[PDB]
């Protein structure tokens, strides 16, 4: 690596040999991890490297093509994808600055609470039928036995009061596990989907935990268009909405500690 | 198979060997090495003697070699000894009840060697006795049979022709290693060469084979138990061959790679003649000395336990 | 299991008469060997 | 400069402290408190790094003093000092840039806490992150200090740092039949393992052969079941790894850790006590 | 002949699969773990004693 | 069970998967599918079938002979004791042929069956590589795996192929030994000068290392997005979601780029695979191009200098 | 073949095709394995022995 | 208990068994933590001085 040689040997013909290859794999991945997200949208800070450049070290690749299944449509990696909206404003004119939530932030739809706009359709198994549905569809899955049975439980909320309790909880038929709970809520008595990720259990008391919101938020949860099957779209938009109170349902969250 | 948690306790002693940050330090336990002070502590040197009347050659009869002290001298060095090797037995053990110049008890031949042996280590290989010097209780420590003897190693059980395989099972020897664990015989007893570490950047100059380093480190080993101590104390791990780098005690020891040869070469070895059958090993290789025959865990016996030098009949004449 | 007593009583004939098979060739083995190569 | 989908994510809040302040985005990094905090620390710290290379093993016009980055070395002071602080020249650097190591270690972690905070997302990164940081703990601040001088860490030199780890290995002879060395390596070469399998099917089930469709979870399950019979899991490899990393270094800590405080004898020896056993 | 009276009743509760598989397996390592063993053992027949060295006297 | 997408809570069960169908040729899986409530409080809880054709029976079986010899030769040494068999199993090992044999066919005695148990476990790998490679066309998948095994193969073989047959002598081979064969590692290292100067073997290690990193990166980013959707890579590979989509805004935020959620599993292939690459190689030039790393190193100006508080004398060029 | 009249009924138990695998790989390695375990001991036909010494006539 | 009567306001603000728990593990650390720091080099009870010397002229 001395800028001058004075040394020649075998042992090291093939050391360079190996950099090239690797400051060219570095680069075979860059190109790649440019598949989802450049062009980049402003300029509040010009971009930072030893080598500015004008997107990146290297030029963005060629789109690839995936063949999604039967039934299924077909997608472009990387692809020109239709700027979005934000639901927020500058909390100053100086760039990087953050963008504060419009009204309840919990439902702004923005941040913790913003999610994309997934496919307006719904993940399938390996011959059709929607991969994720509830009990009451899958007639064949069981709970593990010993393991204690969650339809039933009362889904409490942040606060601690009540929210709800669990009518039924959705199975995966791909992936043998529980992805979703079919939860009732109490105050709207509407039926909204609670994500494994955000539910803890207390077995002892028979209850579904939640941190996320609190349990007045459960009320105007993103609904499901079926109640036979959970869309892709709105699936991440549920869970989405979860996320919000980790950083909403409560000014004291988001509110500094010190 | 399971983890260690802490068999010994903190804070552990600590010697910085090398340069600051080089990684050459010794860590060794603060209470063992109390123990092993006190359980391993010598013997106070008898008192001076007139040092006159006549000489020794001159009134005993059967003297080849403590001739040149006198009588008080010579029955002091006489009482040492019996103290050292036999302080059981008493003096009948190297000796015939009345015939104190009769040569029929094997144990006062060798004793008439072990001198010269002794004698020479402390006159002519004081590179590495320096002025200490050893004395029959380095090795025998009060005991006819040295306890840190050893001998030829057998090995494992014979699987009836494919038992040559000597190098899967922890012996003592080597640190509780799985190495040949027997590098005494080859190397402290012969002279195998122990160097392996190429002296040249590309290959082609050193047909040194990669057993033979596993040998070397199995000796190495046995010798870092020996003295008791981590190679840092003779090297610095990054530089096992470079001497420029390594540790003033790696070339002391050098030196007794070859007085311990010596000391089985021209000593241990034609006693064996007349040692009895419990003194032979299996191979009918006598017990000969290694460096933890003397050291026994110590880098320096008694822990610099000057004890010859108030012994002038442990000198060559 | 995964049968009745018929075709279990009929399975353990012929199922000896192949295990007799085996003892009686590996035994008249080990003999010829035996008077070979005597172990012991 | 933010992604086709990064301006719907940066949300005001989830600060730890003095965020309103700090809290804002530099190109394409998240500044905050701890922003502020690390950076205090890198220059402070990779200047001073630069400042030994100037200076040298005993001065800038002696020939020992080198620029090439393998014979760079900034080696901490003598066991002498213990617990105290020795001249910058003879040690103070180390001593010193290693505190600036920590600050940016740590605070680099509570970082990343409170940017998960607003992405509303897993602490799992961070509390991962904290063994590495824990890992490092140790090897300048727990063992050091049970051994009682912090002349007992390891040099800050590219290549430096390897001898260090040669001379305190053999400091135990053969360092190969440490327990927890050994466990833990175990981990980084089931790690290692699990990583060249992950990736690999990933890539293999998006990536079919040609005029093939991309696969589904029903595939990965049955594939690793038919060359083996099992499947851990999707999720569960993302747990498995995640796992095995950490425990890499948990037990790595404990392998030099137990390494002289707990331990002075030779390893290969430690074994023993399974042979001492009254069983054979 | 004598036990294999009642013996037939076996096969109606151990399936026969099972049996035959693990038979042959057992039968094929166990056999294969003795002329092995007992080969390294004194009576090795490959290179013990005869066909006495001809090794020795065609080679060179 | 903590969840932190750590242990599965609640778990459920579906009639036993018999695997997805396979094409025409390869034989139908075989063995009654498992449950474990434990193992799939971890994961996944349903076990098997498995498959076993032609290429997986005869690897299944060829491999399993050099087991056996060696553990047979271990329970040799300890004279068929297996008292002392469990106890000195990890230092009990079949050692190669000694150096007086080259590479010719040693007795089964002076290291025989070490070759063979060799020649059986090394084709074990290769053949069972084919097993690999037969398991992914069969399922259209692709030979990301097959590619890898190969790499860590191509190491494997570095320790008995292509270097030892390259010195002339089985003896710079590694022996079936769990201590011993450390030994092995810990001998050639201070045959050749410390590996630590040695090249490729540090750049192995940046991924034995990276490896780990990573890892502990993805394996816990998924997680903590886990609640997302984060865990179902395939359909968010095909069509991006939020889990993908705020999991790749962290990375950006805290070290400034990133990548896509399919593209990190290329880094990673090439974070590991790319290990071994270094591994073989790191070891395929010692022995036969280099000798001495150390002095290697220092040829090249790469070895570090220290003042000299401690030296030793040379015996040799005085005496 | 004698007996080969009552073995027939296997066929209606197990697979036939699993049989064949199972042995057709069986043979695979102990045939690859005899000659090696019998070339590593008894005589080494290839370079032990018999025919003149490659190495004699060989290298001289 | 001198100040403790206008302190008694501070369990408003301070969880109660959070700070309580809390603190039982604090001193368990810090005893065997003290116990320990002492024990090393100041004054080793354990091993140092009589009324033992049991193992020195018990064992011998
Ligand atoms: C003679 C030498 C001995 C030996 C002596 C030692 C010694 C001595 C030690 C080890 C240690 C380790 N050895 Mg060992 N070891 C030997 C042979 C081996 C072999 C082998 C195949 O032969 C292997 C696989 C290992 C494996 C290991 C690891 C398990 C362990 C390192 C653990 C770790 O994860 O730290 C994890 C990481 C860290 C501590 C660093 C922290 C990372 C920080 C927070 C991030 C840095 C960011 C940076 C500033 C930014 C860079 C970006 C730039 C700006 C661009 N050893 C030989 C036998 N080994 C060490 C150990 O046990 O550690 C616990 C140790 O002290
Ligand atoms: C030890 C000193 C002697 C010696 C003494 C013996 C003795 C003593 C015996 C052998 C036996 C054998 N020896 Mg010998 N042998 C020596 C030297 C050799 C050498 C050599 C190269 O030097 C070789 C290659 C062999 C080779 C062999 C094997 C042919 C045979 C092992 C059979 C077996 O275990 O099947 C394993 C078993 C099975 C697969 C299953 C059981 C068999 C049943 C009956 C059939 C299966 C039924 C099935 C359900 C129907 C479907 C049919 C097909 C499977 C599709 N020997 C030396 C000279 N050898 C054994 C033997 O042949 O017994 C007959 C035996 O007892
Ligand atoms: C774990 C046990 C030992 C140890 C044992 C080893 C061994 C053994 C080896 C290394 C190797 C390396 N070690 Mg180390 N190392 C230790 C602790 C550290 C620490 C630390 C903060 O504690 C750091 C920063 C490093 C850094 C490094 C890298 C220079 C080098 C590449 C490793 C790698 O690829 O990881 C995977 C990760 C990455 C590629 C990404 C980030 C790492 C980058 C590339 C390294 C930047 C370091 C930089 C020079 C520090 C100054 C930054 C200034 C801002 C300029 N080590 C401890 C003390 N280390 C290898 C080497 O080749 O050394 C020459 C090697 O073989
Ligand atoms: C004192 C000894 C030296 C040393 C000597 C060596 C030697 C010698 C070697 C390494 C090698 C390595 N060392 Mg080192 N190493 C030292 C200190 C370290 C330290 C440290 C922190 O101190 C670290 C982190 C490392 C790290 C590493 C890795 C980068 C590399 C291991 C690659 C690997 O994947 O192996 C694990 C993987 C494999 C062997 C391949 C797997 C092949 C197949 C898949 C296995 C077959 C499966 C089979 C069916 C299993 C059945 C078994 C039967 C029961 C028999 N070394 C010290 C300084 N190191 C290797 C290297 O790459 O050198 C350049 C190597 O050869
Ligand atoms: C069990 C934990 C595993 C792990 C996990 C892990 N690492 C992580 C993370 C996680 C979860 C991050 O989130 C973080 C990251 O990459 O975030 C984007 C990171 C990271 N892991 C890194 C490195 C790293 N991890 C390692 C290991 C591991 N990381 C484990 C396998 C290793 C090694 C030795 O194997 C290294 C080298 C960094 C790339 C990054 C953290 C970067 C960071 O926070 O840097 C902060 C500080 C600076 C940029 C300035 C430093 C200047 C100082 C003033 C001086 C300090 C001097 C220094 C000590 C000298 C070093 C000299 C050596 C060359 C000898
Ligand atoms: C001698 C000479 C001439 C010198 C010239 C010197 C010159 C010109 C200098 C000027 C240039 C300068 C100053 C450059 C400075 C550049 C600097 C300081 C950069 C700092 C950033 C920094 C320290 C980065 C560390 C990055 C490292 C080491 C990461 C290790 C892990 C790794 C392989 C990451 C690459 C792949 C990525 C991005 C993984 C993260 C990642 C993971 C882990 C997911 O799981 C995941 C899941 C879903 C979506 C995305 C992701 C994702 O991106
Ligand atoms: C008795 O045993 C029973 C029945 C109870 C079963 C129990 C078995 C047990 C307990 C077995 C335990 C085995 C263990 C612990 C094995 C451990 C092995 C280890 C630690 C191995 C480590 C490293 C091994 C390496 C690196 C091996 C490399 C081998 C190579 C490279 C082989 C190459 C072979 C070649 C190239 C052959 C070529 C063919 C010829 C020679 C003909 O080419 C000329
Ligand atoms: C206290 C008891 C002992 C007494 C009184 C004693 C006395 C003597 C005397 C007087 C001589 C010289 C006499 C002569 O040869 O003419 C002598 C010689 C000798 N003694 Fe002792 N002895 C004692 C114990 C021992 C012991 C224990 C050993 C054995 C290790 C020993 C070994 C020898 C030897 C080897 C010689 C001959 C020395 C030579 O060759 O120069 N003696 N002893
Ligand atoms: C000058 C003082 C010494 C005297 C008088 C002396 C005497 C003896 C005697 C009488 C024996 C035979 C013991 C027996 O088996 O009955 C013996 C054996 C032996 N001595 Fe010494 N010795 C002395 C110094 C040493 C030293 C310094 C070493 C150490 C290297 C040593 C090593 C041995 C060994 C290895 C044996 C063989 C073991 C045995 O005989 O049981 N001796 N010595
Ligand atoms: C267990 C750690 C140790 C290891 C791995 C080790 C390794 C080695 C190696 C590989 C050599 C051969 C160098 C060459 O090719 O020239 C060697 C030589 C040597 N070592 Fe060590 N050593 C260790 C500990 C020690 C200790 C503690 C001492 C000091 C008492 C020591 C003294 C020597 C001497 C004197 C030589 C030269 C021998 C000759 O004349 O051939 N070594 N060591
Ligand atoms: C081949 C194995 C041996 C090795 C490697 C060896 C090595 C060493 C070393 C390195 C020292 C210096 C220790 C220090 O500086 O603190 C030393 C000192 C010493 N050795 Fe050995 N030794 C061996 C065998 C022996 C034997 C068999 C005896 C017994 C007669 C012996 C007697 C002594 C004495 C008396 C000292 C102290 C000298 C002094 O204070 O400087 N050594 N040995
Ligand atoms: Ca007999
Ligand atoms: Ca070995
Ligand atoms: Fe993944």
């Amino acid at each position: 690596s001395a800028g001058i040689t004075h040394y020649i040997d075998a042992a090291q013909i093939t050391i360079w040999a190996f950099w090239l290859f690797f400051f060219g794999l570095i680069i075979y991945l860059r190109r790649e991890d440019k598949r989802e997200g450049y062009p980049l949208d402003s300029d509040r800070t010009e971009r930072s490297g030893g080598r500015v450049k004008v997107v990146g070290f290297p030029d963005l690749p060629d789109p690839k093509t995936f063949v999604l299944p039967h039934n299924g449509g077909t997608v472009v990696a990387p692809r020109v994808e239709a700027p979005v909206a934000v639901n927020a404003t500058p909390f100053s004119p100086a760039p990087g600055s953050p963008l504060v939530p419009n009204g309840d932030p919990m439902l702004s739809g923005f941040g913790p609470a913003a999610s994309p706009d997934r496919p307006k359709h719904c993940d399938l198994t390996f011959e059709g039928l929607p991969k994720i549905v509830p009990m009451r569809v899958a007639k064949e899955f069981s709970i593990a036995e010993g393991d204690p049975d969650p339809r039933g439980m009362t889904v409490v909320g942040l606060d601690g009061e009540v929210a709800g309790t669990v009518s039924d909880v959705w199975v995966d038929r791909s992936e043998p596990q529980i992805r979703y709970l079919e939860v009732e809520v109490a105050a709207n008595k509407k039926k909204v989907l609670l994500p494994i990720g955000f539910s803890r259990f207390d077995k002892k008391a028979r209850k579904v935990k939640v941190d996320a919101i609190k349990a007045a938020h459960f009320a105007n949860v993103p609904t499901l268009s079926n109640p036979d099957q959970v869309t892709l779209y709105e699936e991440d938009k549920v869970c989405a909405y979860y996320a919000g109170g980790k950083l909403y349902a409560t000014a004291e969250r988001a509110g500094p500690l010190l | 198979s399971v983890m260690l948690l802490g068999c010994e306790g903190p804070p552990p002693g600590t010697e910085q060997i090398g340069y600051r940050g080089v990684g050459m330090e010794n860590y060794y336990n603060k209470r063992q090495r109390a123990l092993s002070i006190q359980a391993n502590q010598p013997v106070e040197s008898l008192p001076a003697a007139d040092s006159t009347g006549p000489k020794a050659s001159e009134v005993y009869q059967n003297v080849q070699v403590l001739k040149d002290l006198s009588v008080g001298e010579f029955t002091r060095t006489m009482v040492a000894v019996t103290t050292w090797v036999s302080p059981k037995e008493g003096c009948n053990y190297c000796h015939v009840p009345g015939n104190w110049a009769s040569d029929d008890i094997y144990t006062k031949v060798v004793s008439r060697r072990m001198f010269e042996l002794v004698r020479a280590a402390n006159s002519d290989w004081k590179a590495h006795v320096a002025e200490t010097g050893v004395t029959c209780y380095t090795c025998h420590r009060g005991n006819p049979v040295p306890k840190y003897a050893w001998v030829t190693d057998p090995g494992p059980k014979y699987p009836s022709g494919l038992k040559p395989t000597g190098q899967n099972y922890g012996s003592k020897t080597v640190a509780y290693a799985s190495l040949p664990f027997d590098p005494l015989t080859p190397f402290l007893d012969q002279a195998n060469e122990i160097r392996i570490t190429g002296n040249a950047a590309l290959a082609g100059s050193n047909p040194a084979s990669l057993k033979q380093a596993e040998w070397t480190f199995g000796l190495m080993m046995n010798i870092s138990d020996s003295l008791g101590v981590g190679c840092t104390f003779c090297h610095n791990t990054r530089a096992f061959n470079d001497w420029t780098q390594s540790t003033p005690k790696r070339t002391t020891a050098w030196y007794a790679i070859r007085h311990v040869r010596d000391i089985n070469q021209n000593y241990i070895w034609p006693l064996n003649d007349v040692l009895p059958a419990s003194r032979k090993g299996p191979y009918g290789d006598p017990l000969r000395v290694s460096c933890m025959t003397c050291h026994q865990a110590v880098n320096k016996p008694l822990y610099g336990a000057q004890m010859a030098k108030d012994y002038p009949g442990l000198y060559k004449t | 299991t995964g049968l009745t007593d018929d075709e279990a009583k009929e399975f353990h004939a012929i199922f000896m008469q192949s295990m007799y098979a085996w003892f009686g060739l590996v035994v008249i083995a080990h003999l010829l060997a035996w008077l070979y190569r005597p172990w012991l | 400069a933010m992604l086709s989908f990064e301006k719907k994510y940066r949300v005001r809040g989830g600060t730890l402290i003095g965020g309103d302040l700090f809290d804002f985005w530099v190109g394409p990094f998240y500044v905050g408190f701890f922003g502020v905090v690390g950076f205090c620390f890198t220059l402070l710290g990779v200047l001073l790094i630069v400042w030994g290379a100037t200076i040298g093993p005993t001065g800038p016009t002696s020939d020992l003093q080198t620029y090439n980055l393998w014979r760079i070395s900034i080696a901490p002071p003598d066991l002498s000092y213990g617990l105290r602080m020795a001249p910058l020249t003879e040690g103070g650097l180390w001593q010193i840039i290693t505190i600036c190591a920590a600050g940016a270690f740590i605070s680099w972690a509570l970082r990343e806490v409170e940017i998960c905070r607003k992405l509303g997302i897993g602490f799992h990164v961070p509390f991962a992150f904290s063994f590495a940081i824990g890992a490092y703990l140790v090897l300048v601040f727990v063992r050091p200090l049970l051994m009682g001088a912090w002349g007992h860490g390891f040099p800050y030199g590219i290549l430096s740092h390897l001898d260090w780890v040669s001379n305190v290995g053999y400091q135990f002879l053969h360092f190969h039949y440490n327990p927890a060395h050994m466990l833990a390596i175990s981990f980084f070469f089931t790690n290692c393992l699990a990583l060249s399998m992950h990736g690999s099917l990933i890539l293999s089930v998006t990536n079919p052969q040609k005029g093939e469709p991309v696969k589904t979870s029903e595939h990965e399950n049955t594939f690793f079941r038919d060359i083996v019979g099992y499947s851990i899991g999707a999720l569960a490899i993302h747990r498995l790894g995640l796992f095995l990393a950490l425990s890499a270094a948990f037990w790595s800590a404990v392998c030099i850790l137990i390494s002289g405080p707990f331990w002075t004898r030779g390893w290969p020896e430690w074994w023993n006590w399974w042979l001492e056993l009254p069983l054979w | 002949f004598t036990m294999n009276a009642n013996l037939y009743k076996i096969w109606l509760i151990l399936d026969p699969r099972r049996v035959l598989v693990s038979i042959v397996a057992f039968q094929i390592v166990l056999g294969l773990l003795i002329h092995m063993i007992v080969l390294s053992t004194d009576l090795n027949w490959l290179d013990d004693n005869i066909p006495v060295s001809y090794q020795a006297l065609g080679k060179k | 069970p903590e969840y932190q997408n750590i242990f599965t809570a609640v778990q459920v069960r579906a009639p036993a998967y018999p695997g997805v169908p396979l094409p025409k040729g390869n034989l139908p899986r075989i063995g009654r599918p498992i449950f474990s409530y434990w193992l799939g409080k971890i994961g996944d809880a349903q076990i098997g079938p498995i498959y076993l054709g032609l290429t997986g029976t005869l690897s299944i079986f060829f491999g399993l002979v050099a087991i056996s010899i060696i553990g047979f030769n271990m329970l040799a040494s300890v004279h068929w004791d297996v008292f002392q068999f469990l106890k000195h199993f990890f230092w009990l090992g079949l050692e190669p042929p000694p150096p007086q044999y080259g590479l010719r066919i040693p007795p089964l005695s002076e290291g025989g069956w070490w070759l063979m148990a060799g020649l059986f476990l090394t084709l074990s790998i290769l053949l069972w590589w084919v097993r690999t490679y037969k398991r992914a066309e069969a399922l259209g998948m692709s030979q990301h795996l097959s590619w890898a095994f190969a790499a860590a193969i191509f190491f494997y073989l570095v320790l008995g192929f292509i270097r030892p047959v390259m010195m002339g002598s089985w003896a710079k081979a590694v022996p079936f030994g769990i201590f011993p064969h450390l030994d092995w590692t810990a001998a050639f290292s201070i045959r050749y000068g410390n590996l630590y100067y040695n090249p490729f073997h540090m750049l192995s290690i940046a991924f034995l290392y990276g490896s780990a990193l990573l890892f502990a990166m993805h394996g816990a980013t998924i997680l903590s997005v886990s609640r997302f959707g984060g865990d179902r890579e395939i359909d968010q590979i095909t069509h991006r979601g939020t889990a993908a989509e705020r999991a790749a805004l962290f990375w950006r935020w805290t070290m400034g780029f990133n990548v896509t959620m399919e593209s990190i599993h290329r880094w990673a292939w090439w974070c590991a695979v790319l290990t071994v690459i270094t591994a073989g190689i790191g070891i395929l030039l010692s022995g036969t191009v280099v000798d001495n790393w150390y002095l290697w190193a220092v040829k090249h100006g790469m070895a570090p200098a220290y003042p000299e508080v401690v030296t030793a004398v040379n015996p040799y060029e005085t005496a």
